[PDB]
RNA sequence: CGACUCUUAGCGGUGGAUCACUCGGCUCGUGCGUCGAUGAAGAACGCAGCUAGCUGCGAGAAUUAAUGUGAAUUGCAGGUUGAUCAUCGACACUUCGAACGCACUUGCGGCCCCGGGUUCCUCCCGGGGCUACGCCUGUCUGAGCGUCGCU
RNA sequence: GCCGCCGCAGGUGCAGAUCUUGGUGGUAGUAGCAAAUAUUCAAACGAGAACUUUGAAGGCCGAAGUGGAGAAGGGUUCCAUGUGAACAGCAGUUGAACAUGGGUCAGUCGGUCCUGAGAGAUGGGCGAGCGCCGUUCCGAAGGGACGGGCGAUGGCCUCCGUU
RNA sequence: AAAUACCGGCACGAGACCGAUAGUCAACAAGUACCGUAAGGGAAAGUUGAAAAGAACUUUGAAGAGAGAGUUCAAGAGGGCG
RNA sequence: CGCGACCUCAGAUCAGACGUGGCGACCCGCUGAAUUUAAGCAUAUUAGUCAGCGGAGGAAAAGAAACUAACCAGGAUUCCCU
C-alpha cells in the first residue's frame, strides 16, 4: 500500500496531474529501458531518451531488430519519431508515426558532459541500497 | 450621432476591432475544439445598449 | 431558452428532489457490551468443527491438524520468503493459490469510485507481540494479521 | 501632442516642417498628415526611410 | 395609442456609463450610480440578493496585487535578500 | 553578438544608452518592413528586439536603485520606496524593543519568583 | 389486372433513448488563518510575426533578471559560453476607483527647478517635483475693554 | 465489460397530474405572398434574364415632393475588388449578406467660456447609524494691489519683472 | 493564555453518494450568448480512430450532389463522425 | 501710548506620525417585521428570528466575585454530560 497520507489513491486526480502536465517532468514519464549491456555496464536501467539516441522498437507493426535512430521527442504528444519507422499517405508523401517510450528500447546513449552526471549519481543510490541492506 | 465624445468613439472602436472571424490556422493545431465563431454582432439585429 | 418553463417541483427538469437529503440521519447504530462480546465466542469455535470451515470455501484438505497452532518463531519474521516457504511446509499455500486465482475487475459504477480490482479472504494469522511479523505476511493477499 | 510631434518629425529624419493635421481613426489611433518644406523634397526622403 | 404609437417618441436615454462599476446605469439627472451609488463613499451591496453579491467579489476580476499576496505569504514575507550566486 | 546579461552589468553608466539608441533603431526600421513588404528574417527578428531593451532597461534600474538603497542603509528617515515593507498591518505591530519591555517590580518580581524544576516522587 | 386503403416482415430515411466510458459536481475531515494612501477589491483601455474569444501580462505588455532543471517550443514559416520548464527573493506596473490641485466636458489652474526660442527676458513649445479632507506631538506668525504686571 | 447463491442498504417499478423537458403526425402542398394607377421592344455580360446594365417608348411623384441638406438615435451600415453556400417569405448576375482592402485633416465651423428654472459642498445644526436638513442663514470666510520705507537678486544690482 | 465557534479565504485527504433531462446556474470561449431604461433575469451545448492513414489518379457536372479507384481489423467508424 | 507673564482662541503646501475603503463564514453593539400556530382573532405565538445600520480578530466575547449556599460548606471564565 501507499500509506503516506499526502499522496493519493484516486483515478480522477492521477490522470489530471497525468493530462494537464509540464514540459519538464515529461522527460521521466517518457523515459525508457536500456538494453541488455548497458544494464551491465554503467549500473543504470531506465533513462530519459533524447535526440539522437539509437532505439529498436519491440511492439506493434513495426518491431524486430533494425537499430534506427530517434529524429525528433514531441513532449506534447507523449510519443517519439524513429528513423525509417515511417508511412506513405494518400499523395505519396510519406509521414513520421509515433511510438511511446514504454514500447522502445534505447541502443547507443547521446554522452554529452550532462548526461554523464545522470548515469553516475544513479550508481550510488542502487548501490547504497544494495550495501546498506546486505 | 456625428457629434461625439473622446470616450464613447474609444468604447466603439474596441467592437469593430473584436467583431470579424477566426483565422482558421487557430483549428489546424493540436487538441482544438472551437468550429467557428457565434459572439459575431450585426447592427440590423442585436444593439450594444449604450 | 429558460423562461416561462417549470422551477421547483420534483417533476421539473432542474428543480428539487423528492425530501432532499440531510447529515443528521442515523447514520450509525449500538450494540451492547455483552453482545459484541457474546458473538466472538461462537466465531471461534466454529472455525475449528472443520466441517465447517470448508463451507467457508477454504483450501483445508491436506491441512495437517485442528485449530492450528505454532511455534512462538513465527512473531519475528521479516521476510516474506521466509514466510511463504513456511506457508508451503503446512500444507495451506492452496488457500493463496485460491486468492491468486480470485483477482479480477468488478461489475459496475463501483469502478469509476475506485474500488476497482476485487478478491477473496484467505487464512488469518492471530499473535501475541509483534516482533516483526506484519512485514513477512503483509505483502501476501489474502492475510490478516491480528492482535 | 501637434507640438510635440513636430520636433520628433524635426529630430530623427533631420527635415524643417510647415504643418501637422490629424485626426483619430474608428479604429482608434492617431494619424498626424506632415506637410514639409520646399528646400526640402518628399519623394527623395521617403526613399531614405523605406516607404515607395 | 398607449400600445405601439407612442413606443414612437424615444431618441434619448435615462442612464450611461457609470465610471467605477462601468455598468450602463449612472442616471444622468440624479447624477448617482443605480448599480453602486457612485458619489457615496462606500459602495452598495445587501443581503436580500445574493446571486447578486456573487457576480461581484475578489474571486471574480483579476486580482492583481491579491492573487500574489496568497503566494508571498506561505515561507515567510521575506524582502531584502536573494539566493545564493554560481 | 547576442546581448548575454551577466557581461553588460561592470561597464559605465552612460555606455549603455549609446546601446539602448541602436536597438531603438535596430528596431524602427522593422514596423516599416512589416508595412511595406514580406521578409520573414525581419519579421519574426522583431521579437528579439523588443527583448534585447527590455534586457537593457533593467540592468539600468536595478543598479541605480541599488545606489540609492546603500545611499540611505543606515538612515533614519528616508524615501518610502526603500523602506521595510510586506503587509500593512503589519508594519504597525510594535517593534523588538517594544515587546522586549520589563518595569522594575516584574523584573523584581521575575527575580525573586521564577518558575523551578522538581519532579514528585512515587 | 391497376391506383388507393389496412396488417406484417425485410432493407432505407428521420430522431438521439439505452449501454458503456468521465481532466466535472455534491458531502465529511484535517491543517494554516494572509486585503488597504508604500494606492485595495472592482472597473476601463492597451500588449503576439501570422490572433478574434477564454488565458496570461503592462509602453521593460503571451512578459526582464536571478536560482534550480538540463535540448526544447510547434499549427506553419523564420531563427551546451545554457533551449524549454518549474521556483520567485532583485527590477518594473497605462486611466479610473476610499481616489487626493479645481472639475468630469478627458476641461481650466497655481508654486518651485531643468533642457531648448535663450544668451531669464517676461510671454513660448517641451521634461521633472509638490498643490485632498480629518486628527495627535511639537515648532513658527498672531488676536482678545480674559487675568494680572512695571514704568 | 458482466452474472448467480447468503446476507446488508435505499433518491427502487407509470397511461394519465390543462404534470417537466426533448422529438414527430393528421389537418396540408391546403390558408395564403390583393392598400397608395403601369408597363413594353431591342442589345450587350452568362452554364441559367418577367425582375440586374445600357438605349428607345409609355407613365407616376408635381416645389405642404417618391426632390435637396440637418439635429436625436444607429455605429461603419459610407466606397470600390470579388463570391454565389446560407439569409434578403418567387428568383439574384443583385444587396444595407458574406470575404477581403481603403476612407472622417480646421486660430476664423461647434464643444470649452457665462448664467437660466434648478443641482449642491464648508460653517452651523439634527442624528443609534451609513447619513439628512439647510445655502447666506449661530462663522476670525479678502493670501491681492499703486505707492512710503528697511535689506537682498539678475544684465556693466545702471534700469525693472522676481521676493 | 487555554479548553470553544468557522456553508468566506489558502493548500490538502477521503467517500456502502450522482453519472451529462443526473450531479453546482455552470464537465465545453458561463455568471458566457441573449432580454430589460434600471433594480435585476439568465441558457442550450461531452464521445471518428489504435494512429489522420481525413479518401492521390480517372470520370459526369457551371456548382452542390454523384460513379469507380484507395486507408483501416471496420467507413455496415467519412470532420456536430461510439 | 508702549514693554512682559499667563489664560482662552486663529492660520499654514511649517517638521515628523496616524484614520477612511474592501471581504464578511464564525464574533461584539444597535434597531426590528408579517406570513404563519391558536381549526375565527385583537393578548399570546412566529421572535428578539428575516431585512436595515454600525465595529473587529485569527478566533471573538467572558474573566480572578457588592459569587452559590443553608452544608461536615464550595471558590475566576468558557465548554460537554447530567
Amino acid at each position: 500500500m501507499k500509506f503516506n497520507p499526502f499522496v493519493t489513491s484516486d483515478r480522477s486526480k492521477n490522470r489530471k496531474r497525468h493530462f494537464n502536465a509540464p514540459s519538464h517532468i515529461r522527460r521521466k514519464i517518457m523515459s525508457s529501458p536500456l538494453s541488455k549491456e548497458l544494464r551491465q555496464k554503467y549500473n543504470v536501467r531506465s533513462m530519459p531518451i533524447r535526440k539522437d539516441d539509437e532505439v529498436q522498437v519491440v511492439r506493434g507493426h513495426y518491431k524486430g531488430q533494425q537499430i534506427g535512430k530517434v529524429v525528433q521527442v514531441y513532449r506534447k504528444k507523449y510519443v517519439i519519431y524513429i528513423e525509417r519507422v515511417q508511412r506513405e499517405k494518400a499523395n505519396g508523401t510519406t509521414v513520421h508515426v509515433g511510438i511511446h517510450p514504454s514500447k522502445v528500447v534505447i541502443t547507443r546513449l547521446k554522452l554529452d558532459k550532462d548526461r554523464k552526471k545522470i548515469l553516475e549519481r544513479k550508481a550510488k543510490s542502487r548501490q547504497v541500497g544494495k550495501e546498506k541492506g546486505k | 450621432s456625428s457629434h461625439k465624445t473622446f470616450r464613447i468613439k474609444r468604447f466603439l472602436a474596441k467592437k469593430q476591432k473584436q467583431n470579424r472571424p477566426i483565422p482558421q490556422w487557430i483549428w489546424m493545431k493540436t487538441g482544438n475544439k472551437i468550429r467557428y465563431n457565434s459572439k459575431r454582432r450585426h447592427w440590423r439585429r442585436t444593439k450594444l445598449g449604450l | 431558452h429558460r423562461s416561462g418553463q417549470g422551477a421547483f417541483g420534483n417533476m421539473c427538469r432542474g428543480g428539487r428532489m423528492f425530501a432532499p437529503t440531510k447529515t443528521w440521519r442515523r447514520w450509525h447504530r449500538r450494540v451492547n457490551t455483552t453482545q459484541k462480546r457474546y458473538a466472538i465466542c461462537s466465531a471461534l469455535a466454529a472455525s475449528a468443527l472443520p466441517a465447517l470451515v470448508m463451507s467457508k470455501g477454504h483450501r483445508i484438505e491436506e491441512v495437517p491438524e485442528l485449530p492450528l497452532v505454532v511455534e512462538d518463531k513465527v512473531e519475528g519474521y521479516k521476510k516474506t520468503k521466509e514466510a511463504v516457504l513456511l506457508l508451503k511446509k503446512l500444507k495451506a499455500w492452496n488457500d493463496i493459490k485460491k486468492v491468486y486465482a480470485s483477482q479480477r475487475m468488478r461489475a459496475g459504477k463501483g469502478k469509476m469510485r475506485n474500488r476497482r480490482r476485487i478478491q477473496r479472504r484467505g487464512p488469518c494469522v492471530i499473535y501475541n507481540e509483534d516482533n516483526g511479523i506484519v512485514k513477512a505476511f503483509r505483502n501476501i493477499p489474502g492475510i490478516t494479521l491480528l492482535n | 501632442n501637434k507640438h510635440q510631434i513636430k520636433q520628433a518629425v524635426k529630430k530623427l529624419y533631420d527635415i524643417d516642417v510647415a504643418k501637422v493635421n490629424t485626426l483619430i481613426r474608428p479604429d482608434g489611433e492617431k494619424k498626424a498628415y506632415v506637410r514639409l518644406a520646399p528646400d526640402y523634397d518628399a519623394l527623395d526622403v521617403a526613399n531614405k526611410i523605406g516607404i515607395i | 395609442t398607449k400600445g405601439t404609437s407612442s413606443f414612437g417618441k424615444r431618441r434619448n436615454k435615462t442612464h450611461t456609463l457609470c465610471r467605477r462599476c462601468g455598468s450602463k446605469a449612472y442616471h444622468l439627472q440624479k447624477s448617482t450610480c443605480g448599480k453602486c451609488g457612485y458619489p457615496a463613499k462606500r459602495k452598495r451591496k445587501y443581503n436580500w440578493s445574493a446571486k447578486a453579491k456573487r457576480r461581484n467579489t475578489t474571486g471574480t476580476g483579476r486580482m492583481r496585487h491579491l492573487k500574489i499576496v496568497y503566494r508571498r505569504f506561505r515561507h515567510g514575507f521575506r524582502e531584502g535578500t536573494t539566493p545564493k550566486p554560481k | 553578438a547576442k546581448i548575454k546579461a551577466r557581461d553588460l552589468r561592470g561597464k559605465k553608466k552612460e555606455e549603455l544608452l549609446k546601446q539602448l539608441d541602436d536597438l531603438k533603431v535596430e528596431l524602427s526600421q522593422l514596423r516599416v518592413a512589416k508595412v511595406t513588404g514580406g521578409a520573414a528574417s525581419k519579421l519574426s527578428k522583431i521579437r528579439v528586439v523588443r527583448k534585447s531593451i527590455a534586457r537593457v532597461l533593467t540592468v539600468i534600474n536595478q543598479t541605480q536603485k541599488e545606489n540609492l538603497r546603500k545611499f540611505y542603509k543606515g538612515k533614519k528617515y528616508k524615501p518610502l520606496d526603500l523602506r521595510p515593507k510586506k503587509t500593512r498591518a503589519m508594519r504597525r505591530r510594535l517593534n523588538k524593543h517594544e515587546e522586549s519591555l520589563k518595569t522594575k517590580k516584574q523584573q523584581r518580581k521575575e527575580r525573586l519568583y521564577p518558575l523551578r524544576k522538581y519532579a514528585v516522587k512515587a
